[PDB]
């Protein structure tokens, strides 16, 4: 009804093709599909080896193997972008 | 080709080192060559350096370490100094070092072995590793069959060396030297 | 192609004309975040451990009047604790974040890119009135800060096994 604004370096993000553009990836649009793909990998299993360190949680917990756990959900968002990247050919 | 019977899939190119017609099972079939390749050389790589070390384990024992593993032989010794580590010993980190440098080095040429397949210029297992130059500036490629198939060799004799542990506690020479 | 990396590729955000450039880029870090950056958070980091670095040193050479009173046997990272119950630690960190507000304004000049990474203007003296005595000083404070940022982790880390610091555990 008025102009709705956006943050500056707001883009166009809407696709039908097989995958997204690599603009959606943000600061890691340029980051190849190789890369995305052994990162996912490697925070899965570290992330799931540092999750499995700590799983009988004591009140004091490594926080290293803390901080190591959240890789596991962030390893899920990798293989996401390591699909994406495979699929516009980077 | 290597198996009259059962021959190499027509996946695989005839142009690469140590190409011999070997593959019945068609394994190049199911997987990328390039990653196949690049695999098969690590491997090779890998078994080298732990046949002959523990050949040399055998022969030549670096100072000092009998008294941080004793006599233990080629399996021994990797349990024994992770024993010693498991305690809060400074001088048993010999497992943590190689393990932290060897990771190292394979997280950062990982970018290249997805170059390979992605196209890339580098052809597989080259990391253009040749100080004393003896390769490069002679004529290459008899090296790379040598490197091949004594990778191939270290790969099966480490395979011995390990069993032969895992039954008789003899190490390589004292296994080779004896016939239980 | 890279230079230091000869298996790998050039880093396509990577130029030759940036200081301290070896083609040195094997996870493709710069590709992630923005370049200038990366190169004001290596400057930055590159001065404070040249500070870190000498200070080390120095501090194993000698010690200002009335220190050895208030802290008897700590040497590294053991002073640190002393000071905090004391407040020269907390001095220093408000001049310093005075000094890194003023950084913060810098930084956003610099990607707003009317600003250089790591120029803040400061040569008081006459060590760059060059141009090329002027690029071989910036070279030099890339290479030494390089070397200073390891050398400040294997002198804390010596520190951590066996507590001598660095020129103590020299000697012994
Ligand atoms: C399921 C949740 C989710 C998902 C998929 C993403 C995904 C992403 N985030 Mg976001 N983010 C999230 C939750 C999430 N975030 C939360 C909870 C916070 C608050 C801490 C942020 C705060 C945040 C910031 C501040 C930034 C991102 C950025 C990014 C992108 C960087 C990708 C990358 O690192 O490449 C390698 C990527 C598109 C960056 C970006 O470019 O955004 C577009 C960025 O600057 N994220
Ligand atoms: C980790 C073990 C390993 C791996 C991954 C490979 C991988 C490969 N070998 Mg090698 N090879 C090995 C052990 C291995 N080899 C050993 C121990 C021997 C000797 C007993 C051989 C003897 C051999 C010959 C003689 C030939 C190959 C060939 C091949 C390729 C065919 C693809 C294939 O069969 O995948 C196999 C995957 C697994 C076995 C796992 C591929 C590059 C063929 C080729 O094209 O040369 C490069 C070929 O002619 N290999
Ligand atoms: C798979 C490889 C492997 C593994 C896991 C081990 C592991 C071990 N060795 Mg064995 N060893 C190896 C290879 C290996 N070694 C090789 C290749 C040699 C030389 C023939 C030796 C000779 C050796 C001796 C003499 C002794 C050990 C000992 C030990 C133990 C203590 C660590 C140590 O000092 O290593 C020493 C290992 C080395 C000095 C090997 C260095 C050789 C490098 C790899 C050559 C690299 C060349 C090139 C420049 C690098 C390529 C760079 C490129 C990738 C960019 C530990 C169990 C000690 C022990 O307690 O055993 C009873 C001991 O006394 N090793
Ligand atoms: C590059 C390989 C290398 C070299 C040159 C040495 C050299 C030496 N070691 Mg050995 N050592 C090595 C690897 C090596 N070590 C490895 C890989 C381990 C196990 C992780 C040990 C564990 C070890 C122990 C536990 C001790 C030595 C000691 C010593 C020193 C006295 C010699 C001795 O007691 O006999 C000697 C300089 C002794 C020492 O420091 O005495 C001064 C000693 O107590 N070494
Ligand atoms: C049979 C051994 C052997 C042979 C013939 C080769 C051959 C080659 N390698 Mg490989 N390599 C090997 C083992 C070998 N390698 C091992 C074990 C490693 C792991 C450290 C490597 C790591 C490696 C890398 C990372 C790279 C190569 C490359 C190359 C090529 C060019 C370099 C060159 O000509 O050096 C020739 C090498 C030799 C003649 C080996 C010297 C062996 C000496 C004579 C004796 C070894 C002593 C050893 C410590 C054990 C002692 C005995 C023990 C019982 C005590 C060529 C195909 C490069 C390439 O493909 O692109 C250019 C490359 O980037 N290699
Ligand atoms: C916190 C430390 C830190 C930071 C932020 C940087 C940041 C940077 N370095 Mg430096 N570097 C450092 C420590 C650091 N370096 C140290 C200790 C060494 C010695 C091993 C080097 C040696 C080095 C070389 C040889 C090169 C770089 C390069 C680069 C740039 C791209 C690579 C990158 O994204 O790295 C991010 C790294 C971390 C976040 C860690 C970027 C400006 C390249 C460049 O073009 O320089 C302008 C280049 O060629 N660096
Ligand atoms: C954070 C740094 C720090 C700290 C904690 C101290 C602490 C102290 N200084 Mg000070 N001092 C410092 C830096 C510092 N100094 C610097 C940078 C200088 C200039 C070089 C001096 C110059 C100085 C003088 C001249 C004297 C002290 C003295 C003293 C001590 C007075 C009580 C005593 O020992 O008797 C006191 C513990 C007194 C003292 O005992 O010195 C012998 C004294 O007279 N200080
Ligand atoms: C690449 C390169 C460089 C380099 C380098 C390096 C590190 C080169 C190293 C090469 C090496 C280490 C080659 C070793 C291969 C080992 C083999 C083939 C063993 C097979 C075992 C068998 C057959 C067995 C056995 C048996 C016996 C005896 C004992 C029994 O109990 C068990 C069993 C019965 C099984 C340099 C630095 C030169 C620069 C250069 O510019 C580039
Ligand atoms: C004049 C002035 C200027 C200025 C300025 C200033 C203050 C510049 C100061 C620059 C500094 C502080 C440079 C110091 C670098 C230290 C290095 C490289 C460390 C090397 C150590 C190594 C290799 C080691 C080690 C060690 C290990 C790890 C463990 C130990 O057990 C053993 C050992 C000790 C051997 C500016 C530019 C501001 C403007 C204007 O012009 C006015
Ligand atoms: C130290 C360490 C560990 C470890 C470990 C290791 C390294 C264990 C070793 C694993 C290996 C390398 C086993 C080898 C398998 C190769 C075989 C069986 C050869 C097949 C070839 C055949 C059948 C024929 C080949 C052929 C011949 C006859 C010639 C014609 C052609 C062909 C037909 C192809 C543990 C587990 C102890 C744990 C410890 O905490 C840390
Ligand atoms: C003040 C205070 C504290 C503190 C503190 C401090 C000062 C902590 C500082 C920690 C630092 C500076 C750690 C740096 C580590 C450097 C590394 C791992 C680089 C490795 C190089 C690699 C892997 C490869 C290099 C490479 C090789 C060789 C070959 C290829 C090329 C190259 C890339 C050069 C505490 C925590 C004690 C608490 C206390 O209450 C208050």
């Amino acid at each position: 009804f008025s102009p709705v604004p956006s943050p500056e370096g707001t883009k166009e993000t809407y696709w039908e093709t097989k995958a997204p553009s690599s603009d959606v990836l943000g600061i890691g649009a340029g980051v190849s599909s190789g890369n995305f793909a052994a990162a996912s990998v490697f925070a899965a299993l570290v992330g799931g080896y540092c999750t499995g360190q700590v799983i009988p949680l004591t009140v004091e917990p490594n926080p290293l193997f803390l901080a190591g756990s959240f890789l596991l959900p962030y390893s899920w968002a990798l293989h996401v972008a390591a699909w994406i990247q495979k699929n516009n050919g980077k | 080709r290597a198996v009259p019977f059962a021959p190499a899939p027509d996946c695989l190119p005839e142009n690469i080192p140590g190409y011999m017609g070997f593959d019945p099972l068609g394994l190049s079939t199911l997987c990328n060559v390039e990653w196949l390749r690049e695999a098969e050389i690590k491997h090779c790589r890998v078994a080298m350096l732990a046949a002959a070390g523990s050949i040399a384990q055998d022969l030549y024992q670096f100072p000092g370490v009998e008294k941080i593993v004793g006599s233990a032989k080629m399996t021994g010794v990797h349990d024994k100094i992770l024993a010693a580590a498991s305690t809060g010993d400074y001088k048993a980190q010999a497992m943590s070092q190689i393990l932290f440098w060897t990771s190292f080095l394979e997280i950062v040429t990982l970018p290249a072995v997805f170059e390979t397949m992605n196209g890339g210029p580098r052809k597989p297992g080259v990391f253009f590793f040749d100080p004393l130059g003896l390769g490069k500036g002679d004529k290459m490629g008899e090296m790379e069959l040598k490197e091949i198939k004594n990778g191939r060799l270290a790969m099966i004799g480490v395979g011995g060396m390990v069993h032969h542990y895992l039954l008789t506690g003899k190490g390589p020479i004292q296994f080779l030297s004896g016939i239980p | 192609m890279s230079e230091s990396v000869p298996f790998l590729k050039k880093p396509e955000a990577l130029d030759s004309s940036m200081a301290g450039y070896a083609g040195f880029d094997p996870l493709g870090l710069s590709s992630i975040a923005d370049i200038k950056f990366l190169q004001e958070s290596e400057i930055k980091h590159c001065r404070i451990a040249m500070l870190a670095a000498a200070g080390s040193i120095a501090q194993d050479i000698f010690t200002f009047p009335g220190v050895s009173k208030v802290v008897g046997t700590a040497k590294m990272t053991g002073v640190h604790d002393v000071l905090v119950k004391q407040g020269a630690m907390g001095q220093i960190l408000l001049w310093t974040s005075f000094l890194e507000v003023f950084g913060t304004i810098a930084l956003l000049e610099t990607l707003d890119g009317k600003r250089a990474p790591g120029d803040f203007k400061f040569d008081p003296l006459g060590f760059s009135k060059n141009a090329e005595t002027a690029k071989r000083y910036q070279l030099s404070e890339i290479k030494n800060g390089r070397l200073a940022m390891l050398a400040t982790g294997g002198m804390v880390h010596g520190y951590f096994i066996t507590g001598k610091g660095p020129l103590e555990l020299l000697t012994n």
